[PDB]
Order: structure tokens, then sequence, then C-alpha cells
């Protein structure tokens, strides 16, 4: 009769509850998905409100049971997941107005425009038109302007909204008992009550920090290395010991540096690896894409597809009159129903993702049978790192030769070698400043330490120092650019773009230990490998039913975050880097600003 | 000449909910044990003491016929000593059990789109079942230590679940019938041979 075992009954009955309301749901906005109607629109809410209705009602009567009293740690865990106050926590009136402000704010980032100067018919929205300049055009004065007005109509209108934005979220952390709504974030990674896998809140800033660290001496070489290629394609307004300009980085936020591959690539006579005139060579079609990714699974010891995953996924458009929404998705709707929504053509960049996306649903099967409020990822960031390490093994050379894609007459040489590992740099390494920096600027914003009449002087500052990058153009406190990119307006956490790259490589550093690759991590390969398989299964069917730590250690043998094995993956490409500086600074300078 | 009705059991348009299981006894009538097991429709067939293996030789007293719906993934706890929802909760096999289970996907009948729930289970009860009991009991389950007076609320709850069987679950989550025959040996005529 303990307040315990009470609680396991009450979380019994959930369950099962649980599972079938959650089934409607999904059923229904997979319906919508794959088949765009007003009717489903309306029916996809309908089960959405159903549940959302369902768990505000469930979440109530679990705080009857007080967390104090339960001892059993798997009882705890579910307990608490559903004991989440949450927006709740605060007046109607605020909770209304907090509410109103993030879809507010939703709204203006999705419907901000831009409209040429001098001709206010002609404008261009952040897609497709101004990411298109930012990504692809060569022009310094045209880019300052898809770069600057994007912030000036869109960022200025989120600037007063942001405030408020700060303000309540804050006291909604603050009566959940959490120090700010930066603190709050940081619980994803919190373990309490394991001795030896516990993790504070706060240690994710010190692990972060002082991973971080160890990236700087690679990002700073990949940085003038950049500079360097950057300055020789706009000689007259680059620096050769400043920061870069931020419009000049490929995005308009200037996140990933992977659209500059073109001004920066090593050998650029040598092109890139692309078997997708080999895919259309051998009549291949969406079917035998994912068969082949099948088939790459079970060779390391995993399951193949359920049938209702072949007949019950869209993995060719429909086309004509059925629309359908045609990003990439895993879904797992539970109670056995395991599907990939994907719009699938014949090219090798929709080969891999094939991959990426049946990794999701290898881990939605493999902690299935958890219970229903474990089934997910060890934290945040397990989920899309072990989606990524597959395209990593299945991109290889060494795979795509072995199942008839790249002749047997290709060989690795050291050139090639060093173009790949750029095009990665770009993308991996170069979001990762950009990640830690704009994630530490809100962590910060939410704490107090930087005051409203400092928001943006405190944001290009850190910009200077910590991602080496400069603003074109002297902003005002009238801005509000970290909230030009979606995540910070849309109010998503940010770092765990940074916590899922550690991760992806330490998982794939172990995983190819176990298949005792001889050889640099880059050109790996998993497949024909169970030892690797096992070790991989042994944290997936975790679920969150374990700390991500002894998570982790499932997989790796530690039990935290390291950067060396994203470093001993880019080695190579930092001791190429190492010899492409020796005359060049590395490094850059706070003060130099392209705007006087 | 007179053939046991095993039609009536196997080819029942609706089957039970577990916790309300049928018994069908069957008797004085001819069997024909080799056309099941040789007829390759079933995803179970498990015999314990008794084979299969033609021992349809031998003569019983009374031959009973069990018959329920469960899910796929349920379908070991129908064995000797095994424990879980059903076994506890529904459906107990004795230990010494001597006689068969037979089970088969139902997912083409006994699922519909948007599901059927008529197919029901019980979640809780105060105590094992004894084997071959029955128990269909509604009385509201007191989890807690305050009577529930008869309407489920705080640590209250209705004791019996529905299934919710759709044709676009997994094998595991979707119907399956079940079959399961008891042979009585008791000191009787024995009017069940079915040579
Ligand atoms: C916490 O409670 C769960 C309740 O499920 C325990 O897990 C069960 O343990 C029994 C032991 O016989 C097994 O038969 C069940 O299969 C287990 N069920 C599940 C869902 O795993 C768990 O061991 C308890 N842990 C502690 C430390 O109290
Ligand atoms: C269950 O029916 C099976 C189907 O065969 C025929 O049986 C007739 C009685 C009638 O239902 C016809 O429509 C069917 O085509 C039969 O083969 C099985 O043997 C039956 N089950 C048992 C236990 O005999
Ligand atoms: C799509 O939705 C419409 C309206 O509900 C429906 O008539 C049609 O059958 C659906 N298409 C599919 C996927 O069958
Ligand atoms: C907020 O959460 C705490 C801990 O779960 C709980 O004690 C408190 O009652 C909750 N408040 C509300 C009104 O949800
Ligand atoms: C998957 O493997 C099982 C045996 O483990 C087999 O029954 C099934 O047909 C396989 N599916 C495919 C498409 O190979
Ligand atoms: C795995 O082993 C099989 C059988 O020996 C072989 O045919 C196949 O090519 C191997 N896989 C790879 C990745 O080459
Ligand atoms: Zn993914």
């Amino acid at each position: 009769s303990t307040i315990e075992e009470q609680a396991k009954t009450f979380l019994d009955k959930f369950n099962h509850e649980a599972e079938d309301l959650f089934y409607q749901s999904s059923l229904a906005s997979w319906n919508y998905n794959t088949n765009i109607t007003e009717e489903n629109v309306q029916n996809m809410n309908n089960a959405g409100d159903k549940w959302s209705a369902f768990l505000k009602e469930q979440s109530t009567l679990a705080q009857m049971y007080p967390l104090q009293e339960i001892q059993n740690l798997t009882v705890k865990l579910q307990l608490q997941a559903l004991q989440q106050n949450g927006s709740s926590v605060l007046s109607e009136d605020k909770s209304k107005r907090l509410n109103t402000i993030l879809n507010t704010m939703s709204t203006i980032y999705s419907t901000g425009k831009v409209c040429n100067p001098d001709n206010p018919q002609e404008c261009l929205l952040l897609e497709p038109g101004l990411n298109e300049i930012m990504a692809n055009s060569l022009d310094y004065n045209e880019r300052l302007w898809a770069w600057e007005s994007w912030r000036s109509e869109v960022g200025k209108q989120l600037r007063p909204l942001y405030e408020e934005y700060v303000v309540l979220k804050n006291e909604m952390a603050r009566a959940n008992h959490y120090e700010d709504y930066g603190d709050y974030w940081r619980g994803d990674y919190e373990v309490n009550g394991v001795d030896g896998y516990d993790y504070s809140r706060g240690q994710l800033i010190e692990d972060v920090e002082h991973t971080f660290e160890e990236i700087k001496p690679l990002y700073e070489h990949l940085h003038a290395y950049v500079r360097a290629k950057l300055m020789n394609a706009y000689p007259s307004y680059i620096s050769p010991i400043g920061c870069l300009p931020a419009h000049l980085l490929g995005d308009m936020w200037g996140r990933f540096w992977t659209n500059l591959y073109s001004l920066t690539v090593p050998f650029g006579q040598k092109p890139n690896i692309d078997v997708t005139d080999a895919m259309v060579d051998q009549a291949w079609d969406a079917q035998r894409i994912f068969k082949e990714a099948e088939k790459f699974f079970v060779s390391v010891g995993l399951p193949n597809m359920t049938q209702g995953f072949w007949e019950n996924s869209m993995l060719t458009d429909p086309g004509n009159v059925q629309k359908a929404v045609c990003h990439p998705t895993a879904w797992d709707l539970g109670k056995g129903d395991f599907r990939i929504l994907m719009c699938t053509k014949v090219t090798m960049d929709d080969f891999l993702t094939a991959h990426h996306e049946m990794g999701h649903i290898q881990y939605d099967m493999a902690y299935a049978a958890q219970p229903f409020l474990l089934r997910n990822g060890a934290n945040e960031g397990f989920h899309e790192a072990v989606g990524e390490i597959m395209s990593l093994s299945a991109a290889t050379p060494k795979h795509l030769k072995s199942i008839g894609l790249l002749s047997p007459d290709f060989q690795e040489d050291n050139e090639t070698e060093i173009n790949f590992l750029l095009k990665q740099a770009l993308t991996i390494v170069g979001t990762l400043p950009f990640t830690y920096m704009l994630e530490k600027w809100r962590w910060m914003v939410f704490k107090g330490e930087i005051p409203k009449d400092q928001w943006m002087k405190k944001w290009w500052e850190m910009k200077r120092e910590i991602v080496g990058v400069v603003e074109p153009v002297p902003h005002d406190e009238t801005y509000c650019d970290p909230a030009s990119l979606f995540h910070v307006s849309n109010d998503y956490s940010f770092i765990r773009y940074y916590t899922r790259t550690l991760y992806q490589f330490q998982f794939q550093e172990a995983l190819c230990q176990a298949a005792k690759h001889e050889g640099p991590l880059h050109k790996c390969d998993i497949s024909n490998s169970t030892e690797a398989g096992q070790k991989l299964f042994n944290m997936l069917r975790l679920g969150k039913s374990e700390p991500w730590t002894l998570a982790l250690e499932n997989v790796v043998g530690a039990k935290n975050m390291n950067v060396r094995p994203l470093l001993n993956y880019f080695e190579p490409l930092f001791t190429w880097l190492k010899d492409q500086n020796k005359n060049s600074f590395v490094g850059w300078s706070t003060d130099w600003s392209p705007y006087a | 000449t007179n053939l046991c009705p095993f039609g009536e059991v196997f080819n029942a348009t609706r089957f039970a909910s577990v916790y309300a299981w049928n018994r069908k006894r069957i008797s004085n009538c001819v069997a024909d044990y080799s056309v099941l097991y040789n007829s390759a429709s079933f995803s179970t067939f498990k015999c314990y003491g008794v084979s299969p293996t033609k021992l349809n030789d031998l003569c019983f007293t009374n031959v009973y016929a069990d018959s329920f719906v469960i899910r796929g993934d349920e379908v070991r706890q129908i064995a000797p000593g095994q424990t879980g929802k059903i076994a506890d909760y529904n459906y107990k096999l004795p230990d010494d059990f001597t006689g068969c289970v037979i089970a088969w996907n139902s997912n083409n009948l006994d699922s519909k789109v948007g599901g059927n729930y008529n197919y029901r289970y019980r979640l809780f009860r105060k105590s094992n079942l004894k084997p071959f009991e029955r128990d269909i009991s509604t009385e509201i389950y007191q989890a807690g230590s305050k009577p529930c007076n008869g309407v489920e609320g705080f640590n209250c709850y209705f004791p019996l679940q529905s299934y919710g069987f759709q044709p676009t679950n997994g094998v595991g989550y979707q119907p399956y019938r079940v079959v399961v025959l008891s042979f009585e040996l008791l000191h009787a005529p024995a009017t069940v041979c079915g040579p």
C-alpha cells in the first residue's frame, strides 16, 4: 500500500491508455503528412487536441504522488517525466500572453518578407530568394543587402517581443524551481540518484566549454584557411588578420560554412565521389535504396524492417493531386508500427538519407519494449547521433565499392581525401563555435548577466571573439539578430547540435574499434561487423531507462562527452591545415571591423 | 462415426475476451486430432504431456476447448508456469497441464480501421488466478486505501481494459485467436476416443 506501489499501479493504467491515444494522433497526423486535405488538417488537430488534453489531465493526477516517497528509480523517472508543470505553473493571463508572443514571433520569421529598394513590388522571403543570395551569390554589396535587410525588418519586429519572451520564460522556470529558463533547458542532461553516473545541470556549461577549448586549434586553422581563401575572392573587403565578415559565410546567419566549398576546395580539378550517375545507370528505384539500407543494418546484427514498415511507409512521392510534406522523417507510431515518410529520388544524397532515417527506426524499434514514457534517445542529442553514424559508414569509398556503385578501379589518393574532409569540416566543425556561442549568449541573457541595453553589443562581441565573425554594418539595440534565426525566435534549445556532434564521433570511433578498422577513422565501415552492432545495440535498447552517461558508456566506455574522437576524425585535415597556414596568421583580432 | 464438433470452436464468428474465456465441453464423439496439427494453419501448436504425433490413439473422459483472443506478444503466457497479466489475471494454466495450446493470427477478422475495442482483458486483480479459474467481475479496484464506492477516481480503476486492435499494428500488438484443449482422464466411460 506504499505510495510507490500506488504510483506503479497508476503508471500501469496510464501506459495502456496512452499507447492507443498516441496511435490515433500519430496515424491521423500521418494522414495529413501523406495526404494534405483540409479534412485531415482538422482530423490531425482533433486527435492531437485529445492527446494534448489527456496528458494535461494525467500530468495533474501524477503530481498527487510526491516523488520524495518513490525509491524505485525507474518509477521516479516516468513519474517525474509526467509531473512537468510547464507553462501551466504561470497565471492563465500570463501563460496566454507567452503563447501569444511565441506565436507572434513564429509568424514574423516564417512570414517575414524583404522587398527591393526602389521597387516595392519586388520582394524576397528567406526562402527561396534571400537564402539563395547568401548561400550562392558572390557580391559583397549584394550580400550585405540580404544579410542586413533580414535583420532590420524581421529582427527589429522581434526585439520587443523577445524581451517579454525572456521575462515570462524566466518566470515559468523560477516557479518550476529552476534558476532561469536556461537552467531549465540544461535539465535535459541532469541525472540524480545513480552513484557514479549523476550529472549536474551546470556541469554541461563546464563540459561544453572544457571541450570547446580543445576544438579551438582545429577551428583556428580552418578559420585562417577559409579567411585566406575568401581574401582571394573579395580582396578589397577582407582583412588578413581580422574576423570574417558575417555575410560572406554561406548562410544568412553564418551557421554552416558548407556553401563556401566552391571557394575553399583544396584541389578543385579532382571531383567529388558522386554515385548518383551509377545508380541511374543500374535503374535503381526507391525500394532498392531502402532495401540496401536494410541490408546494411542486418549485416551488423540488427533486425530487418517490419512488414508494416514496407506496407505503410511512403518511400516515393505520390505526386499529382496527392500533395505531401516531403521532409524525410522517421515515424514511431507505437503498437509496433514503424514508418518512413520520404519522397525518395535516385541520388546519392537521398541514398545516405535513407540510411540516416532508417537509423532512427532502428533506435525506435530497439527501445520499444521499454515503458511508454521511456521510449526516446538517452538525451536530446542521442537520437540524431545514431542517425548520423549510418551515413558516415554508408558514404565511404570502401562501402560504395562493396555494393557495386563505385567502380573497383577507384582508389583513394591523399588529395580527394582532403577535399571531402574539408566539406565535412565546413559543416561539422564550422557550426560548433556558432552553436556554442549562440547558446552561451542565450544562457547568459536568461541568467541576467547581460542587460537589455547591451543584448546586441554583447552578441557581436562574442561573435568576434568566439566565432571569429564580424558584422559588416554597426548594429544598435533596436536589432535582435540572434532572433533572425529560426531556433531562437521559435523557442528551441540549440546546444543539442553541439552535444550531438561530439556524440556521433565518440559513437563512430568506438564502433569502428570493434570492427578493428586499420587506418584513419575517415574511411571506416562498420558493415559486416556484428561486434560493432552489439555494442551499439546495448545502448539503443536503454532508451531513457538509464542515465545518458551510462547509456554513452555502453558504447564508448567513457561516462562523458569528449571531442578527441571528432579531432581524430579530422587529424589528417588538421595537419594539412597546419601546412597550408605556415605563412598565414592563425587567429583573429577583435577590433578590426569593415564598418569603420 | 459421430465426429467431434471442432468446427464450432475454431471457425466461430466471434471469440471471447480472455477474462471471460469460453469453455466448450466435448463428449461422446470421434476427434481426428491429426487433421489440426497437420493442417499448417496455426502459428502456434505446442502440446504438453501428450504428443500431437498421432496420439489420437488414446481415449479420454472429457475434452474441453477453451477459446479467447489476446495479442501476439501475450501468447507465450498460455503455457505452464508463465507469468504476466494474462497468466495471472485472465487465464492460468496449471503446472502439470496435459493438453495443447493452439493460436493463429486474426488480423483479418478482429482488427478494424480505427480500432476494434470489443476484446478486453483484466488489468488489475487482488491475487493471481487459480488454474482454469474464470473471473468476470467488474468491481472497482482499490489501489490506495480509501473505499471507491463503486466509481473510479483517484487510485480507483475499472479492472477491465479494452484491447485496441488495429490492422496497422505490429505483429505483437495484433490480435490472435487461441484454443486450449484440456484432456481429462477420470474413472469413467471415456467417451472421446477418436482413433
Ligand atoms: C522497479 O519496478 C519494476 C517494475 O516493472 C521492476 O521491473 C520488473 O521486475 C520484475 C522482477 O521479477 C520482472 O519480472 C519484470 O519483468 C520487471 N518489469 C520491467 C518493466 O522491467 C524493477 O526491477 C524495479 N527496480 C527496482 C530497483 O526497484
Ligand atoms: C474451417 O473452415 C475451413 C474452410 O473449408 C471449408 O469448410 C466449410 C465448413 C465451409 O466453411 C467452407 O466455406 C470452407 O471453404 C475448413 O477447411 C477447416 O477445416 C474448418 N475448421 C475445422 C476445425 O475443420
Ligand atoms: C486523402 O484524404 C481525402 C479526404 O479525406 C480522402 O477522400 C482520400 O481517400 C485520401 N487519400 C488517400 C490516402 O486514400
Ligand atoms: C509544480 O511542480 C512541482 C513538482 O512537480 C509540484 O510540487 C507543484 O505542485 C507543481 N505546481 C503546479 C500547480 O503544477
Ligand atoms: C526478415 O527476416 C525474417 C527472418 O529473420 C524473415 O522471415 C523475413 O522474411 C525477412 N524479411 C526480408 C524482407 O528479408
Ligand atoms: C559481407 O560478406 C558477404 C558474404 O561473404 C559479402 O558478399 C559482402 O560483400 C560483404 N559485405 C561487404 C560490405 O562487402
Ligand atoms: Zn535524423
